[PDB]
């Protein structure tokens, strides 16, 4: 109770008053996470939306987004995946054309990262958003190398659909989860749209687990 | 038939302000322990929860003591109070229902928007707003004469029959039209939305649509009698007195179907719900968690003990 | 076959070491403390409560002076406290808001930060300048800085996801030593009162010493069975205590370099994310998994103090060099000291 | 490093106005906060005004409450007095002051330039003798008596010594009755008991000419004293 | 694989030439340290609320 306590008192109001403000400018953002994997589309994924991890930062329509890269982590991924817990979307990348290619095949391994990630206490429910690439590739070279117990049709279109239900199914925390699968041609105008109908749908939703309705 | 008519409707009364106030503590200590999580309409429901255990204790008093003979024991400074937190209470508990359904809406259609609107400070700022804008608009009761007799005069004078229909027309009519306009809103805008699928638009159809028709059958009524009141005073100020005893045998139950609305309000609330189906059952372990029933572990013990 | 004909002769030195362990260890400690008076009961009231962040706070260092704590947390900010006046005093902005560690220096003058973003960010206090500008960037590393600690005014040791510990120097900003030998990534080191040795724990199950001039190993402590996520040093340097995810705190010494005792117990399942002492032993805080804080007798292994403050689960401890408080954060975003 | 340069310092009218500020630069202004300090002509120094870092407390002085008044735009960096009703006793040579509040912070640190502005209860600080006659290698000690002790209940007391230098702005010596101030050589040492309050100058050369002075900050008035002429 | 085997075993023979002391006594220095400056620790002797400045 003197005059440089009360200049302190005077700083710390000063202090919170800007931290209040810059949490309030902070919280707008949308948080995403990109889960990449190798020769995943990386690059056509930031390029079609415009040493450690890579931040990016684009704008659609009123709304920002802040998307943070994990690549090149090289590190145990449960030390630090829950420091991504509030991050309202999680967008996997997946070559489709490299069913050819064994360490072991690549696809077989990329279930395995998304049956563990699925599965996960930290996720219980966070909207999960994969994504495609070299579809068209994979429509020109196709069966039984990667996936023989199919034994069905040769045909692009019946195989992506059982490519694609064999992710949507990893394991049942899906459930109670909402997967928001999405055929990425790769050369599709707007797969941002994909991504911003479905972090509305997340938004509504979680408006409404807030709103005490459903 | 009149001394019939307000004697069973005061037991009635008596039943269900028996039934009601526990539910009503409950809600309140519920939204108490949800305010502590951020949600602009955990204030809203502990405001409104407050609000109604403001009166809910009070007319039962009197009821309880003797139906109103225009007998007053007291020295009417406490029915004047009760008549205080009635009044008060019934249009701050419109108010409050009115300003969360405009909460619903600007949370559901206006979704991105909202997210900066949504500061806690604004759900305060409206709650204390309402409620002392309805203290200011009941002062005028707490300044009427004619203490002879205290619930109501108006089958005499028909300034303060004016008087009462300019609140009505103020605080009861202009709330149905914001419910049925954000719930309208609300019904269009997650009615073209193809995410969620058909189980949880039926559900949502269910839940507006019980709200707001509870809301019209069990207010409307109201409205419809002091309209009929008000037009029969306006054309006749210049058969009226068994038009005037039926409708005051009419009022009283009215008016008990409206608090029996206004009671009911928490429990539809936590039972329409499914989020609050599974607090209030967390809750429900926790008070017998508190009152020790169970008792297995002592059991256990006990048949360790004797064998 | 040439590797593996050294497999065998480097096994049964493992063999050579550990019955050289056993020879050494015929009786505990725990014998040695049952005539000595147990502490009993330790009620500890929050003081002050520090709080003002809007994250998850990680990270908590004390000042020299046991007034001044820096805290770190997931929002994106540092922030310098004070202790009884409960006014902060600084407001840091990070470059990358990614950040599981922070650093006081001894002297006061400077404040160090890292994160997963694989550079080291050392902040200087009190300039001329009269802001707070990052000195320079520190960037060497190519895993995660799992935590980083001031050696000395111009000597920092960090601890980084890369499975490698090194030494800098902010004058250069180069590694004068690095240290290697750890097969997982590191997650936490503390070093010695005297600043000459320090140890670090990894994803190993084991713990293993550092000479900071030369930069060589010099023990290697075993004995876990799952990754140590926290590590302390007893303020007599003569002794440490490791915390994991197996629940169970384990007492170690350097020259004697057997497991004294385990803290575990039965209801404790939830692992350990923070180890601090106090001045005099007789003492080891701990903070779990579970959202309570925990207090152990040093030498008996009791149920010694209860702190349930917390509603979230604690990442950061720490006390006071003087010993007057504690001090605690948790993802709850929330800071509270007890005495 | 930073400048503090003043504008429009010169002759007024008694009784008129006149519009002075404080061009700062190389800082964080918007983080520091802003004294003014008013320096006699002939002798005496003494404080005029008080700024907020947020602009929101504002002190003044006995003869300057109410027409003298102090703002700020942090935008375009520097100070700002608008000055009003001026005569003899506002015939000084006002500084411009920076001083910063926080634990171990070190108020008054840098100051102004000065403004050439000529027209046409309290806590008691008195120095014993305004000339000491010293020698370029002997210690020396002045002191300066406060009315009442500035021992506040955290334990902490509250002094600063300062430095004129012949012709120049001033500079902080010691802070807070023990810390010395940066770029300072350890030599300059106050102590004292809870009222008297003494410094110590040790072996002392031919740059520490000048009139010494002694400052309470126990209160936002922050009255000075008397100064001590320290000639060779 | 044929690198790491050296660096490896190089790590034991420098650990063979390693201090022995004897671990009983080496808990007398961790009962000794204890007493002596259990007087000054605040924790399981804490100071009175005169003494206590966070109060």
């Amino acid at each position: 109770l003197s005059a440089e306590d009360k200049a302190a008192v005077e700083r710390s109001k000063m202090i919170d008053r800007n931290l209040r403000e810059d949490g309030e400018k902070a919280a707008r953002e949308v948080k995403l996470l990109l889960l990449g994997a190798g020769e995943s589309g990386k690059s056509t994924i930031v390029k079609q939306m415009k040493t450690g991890i890579v931040e990016t930062h684009f704008t659609f329509k009123d709304l920002h987004f802040k998307m943070f890269d994990v690549g090149a982590q090289r590190s145990e991924r449960k030390k630090w995946i829950h420091c991504f817990e509030g991050v309202t979307a999680i967008i996997f990348c997946v070559a489709l054309s490299d069913y050819d290619l064994v360490l072991m095949n690549r696809m077989h391994e990329s279930m395995k990262l998304f049956d563990s990630i699925c599965n996960n206490k930290w996720f219980t429910d966070t909207s999960i958003i994969l994504f495609l690439n070299k579809k068209d590739l994979f429509e020109e070279k196709i069966l039984t190398i990667c996936y023989p117990e199919y034994a069905g049709s040769n045909t692009y279109e019946e195989a992506a659909a059982y490519i694609q239900c064999q992710f949507e199914d990893l394991n049942k925390r899906k459930d109670t989860k909402e997967i928001y699968t999405h055929f990425t041609c790769s050369t599709d105008t707007k797969n941002v749209q994909f991504v911003f109908d479905a972090v509305t749908d997340v938004i509504i939703k979680n408006n409404l687990k807030d709103c005490g309705l459903f | 038939s009149f001394e019939e008519s307000r004697i069973v409707l005061v037991v009635v009364y008596s039943a269900v302000c028996t039934l009601g106030v526990p539910a009503n503590c409950l809600t309140a200590w519920l939204a108490l322990l949800q305010v502590l999580q951020g949600n602009v309409l955990a204030v809203y429901l502990l405001c409104l929860a407050l609000c109604e255990l403001l009166y809910t204790g009070t007319l039962p008093l009197w009821v309880i003591y003797i139906r109103n003979q225009h007998r007053w024991t007291l020295g009417l400074l406490a029915c004047k109070v009760t008549a205080y937190i009635f009044f008060c209470n019934i249009y701050v508990s419109i108010l409050f229902l009115c300003c969360i359904s405009c909460d619903r809406f600007v949370a559901v259609v206006y979704a991105l928007e909202s997210r900066g609107r949504r500061r806690r400070r604004t759900a305060i700022l409206i709650s204390a707003c309402i409620f002392i804008l309805v203290g200011i608009v009941h002062y005028p009761v707490f300044q009427t004469e004619d203490k002879e007799t205290c619930f109501d005069m108006l089958q005499m004078d028909s300034r303060i029959a004016g008087y009462y229909y300019a609140r009505f027309t103020v605080g009861f009519a202009i709330p149905l039209s914001i419910i049925a306009f954000t719930n309208h809103r609300i019904f269009r805008s997650i009615k073209q939305s193809m995410g969620l699928s058909a189980a949880q638009k039926a559900k949502v159809k269910h839940s507006a649509i019980a709200v707001v028709v509870i809301f019209l059958v069990c207010f409307a009524p109201y409205h419809l009698v002091l309209l009929v009141k008000a037009a029969a005073f306006s054309y006749y100020r210049g058969a009226m007195c068994g038009l005037e005893e039926r409708l005051y045998t009419a009022s009283v139950v009215f008016l008990c179907l409206s608090t029996v609305n206004g009671v009911a309000d928490p429990i539809i609330y936590v039972l329409a719900t499914d989020h609050s189906r599974q607090e209030v059952s967390r809750i429900h372990k926790g008070w017998k968690e508190w009152s020790m029933k169970t008792d297995v572990t002592r059991l256990t013990h006990s048949r360790d003990t004797e064998e | 076959s040439e590797l593996d004909q050294l497999r065998q002769e480097a096994e049964q030195l493992k063999n050579q070491i550990r019955d050289a362990r056993k020879a050494c260890a015929d009786a505990t400690l725990s014998q040695i403390t049952n005539n000595i008076d147990p502490v009993g009961r330790i009620q500890m009231r929050t003081r002050r409560t520090l709080r003002g962040h809007l994250a998850k706070i990680y990270a908590m260092h004390w000042g020299t002076d046991s007034r001044l704590l820096v805290s770190a947390s997931q929002d994106g900010k540092l922030i310098i406290w004070d202790s009884y006046t409960t006014n902060k005093v600084h407001a840091i902005p990070l470059r990358s808001s990614w950040v599981m560690t922070c650093a006081y220096a001894p002297s006061g003058n400077y404040v160090a930060c890292g994160g997963l973003d694989n550079i080291c960010s050392i902040y200087n206090l009190k300039t001329r300048e009269g802001n707070v500008r990052v000195s320079r960037e520190l960037a060497g590393h190519t895993g995660y800085l799992s935590c980083c600690r001031f050696l000395d005014d111009n000597q920092i040791v960090t601890s980084s996801g890369d499975t490698t510990c090194a030494l800098w120097d902010i004058e250069t900003g180069q590694q004068t030593t690095t240290f290697t030998g750890h097969t997982g990534d590191v997650m936490s080191l503390s070093l010695a009162p005297d600043t000459r040795l320090f140890v670090s724990g990894a994803c190993d199950a084991s713990a293993k010493l550092w000479d900071v001039r030369e930069g060589m190993c010099r023990q290697t402590f075993t004995g876990h069975e799952s990754d140590i996520n926290a590590i302390c040093f007893f303020p007599n340097g003569n002794a440490f205590a490791t915390g994991s995810d197996d629940a169970t705190c384990r007492l170690f010494d350097l020259r004697a370099d057997q497991e004294l005792m385990t803290y575990s117990h039965d209801n404790i399942i939830c692992g350990i994310t923070s180890v601090s002492f106090s001045k005099s032993g007789r003492l080891l805080l701990a903070g779990y998994d579970d959202f309570n804080c925990n207090v152990w007798d040093a030498l008996k292994a009791d149920r010694a103090g209860v702190l349930a403050g917390h509603d979230n689960r604690v990442s950061c401890l720490g006390v006071t060099d003087d010993g007057m408080a504690v001090a605690t954060g948790s993802w709850d975003s929330f800071l509270k000291i007890w005495n | 490093d930073v400048q503090l340069v003043e504008s429009g310092g010169g002759l007024v009218q008694p009784g008129g106005s006149r519009k002075l500020s404080c061009s700062a630069s190389g800082f964080a202004f918007s983080s520091f906060g802003m004294h003014w300090v008013r320096q006699a002509p002939e002798k005496g120094l003494e404080w005029v005004a008080y700024i907020s870092s947020g602009s929101g407390t504002i002190y003044y002085a006995d003869t300057v409450k109410g027409r003298f008044t102090i703002s700020r735009d942090d935008p375009k960096n520097t100070l700002f007095l608008q000055m009003t009703s001026l005569r003899s006793e506002d015939t000084a040579m006002y500084y411009c002051v920076r001083s910063i509040y926080y634990y171990g912070s070190s108020p008054f640190d840098f100051w102004g330039q000065g403004t050439t502005l000529t027209v046409s209860s309290d806590i008691v600080m008195t120095q014993a003798t305004s000339s000491v006659p010293v020698t370029p290698g002997e210690s020396v000690s002045i002191s300066c008596r406060s009315s009442k002790s500035l021992l506040h209940s955290n334990g902490n007391t509250y002094l600063y010594w300062f430095l004129q230098r012949p012709g120049q702005s001033p500079q902080l010596l010691i802070y807070r009755m023990s810390n010395l101030a940066s770029g300072v050589p350890d030599r300059f040492s106050g102590s004292g008991s809870g009222t008297a309050f003494t410094l110590t100058i040790s072996r002392l050369e031919a740059e520490d000419v000048g009139v010494y002075y002694c400052m309470q900050h126990l209160e936002y008035p922050l009255t000075f004293g008397a100064g001590t002429k320290l000639e060779l | 694989s044929i690198a790491q085997a050296r660096k490896l075993v190089e790590q034991l023979k420098m650990e063979a030439n390693i201090d022995r002391i004897k671990v009983s006594k080496a808990a007398a220095d961790l009962m000794a340290y204890c007493e002596a400056h259990a007087k000054e620790d605040p924790l399981l002797t804490p100071v009175p609320a005169s003494e206590n400045p966070f109060r």
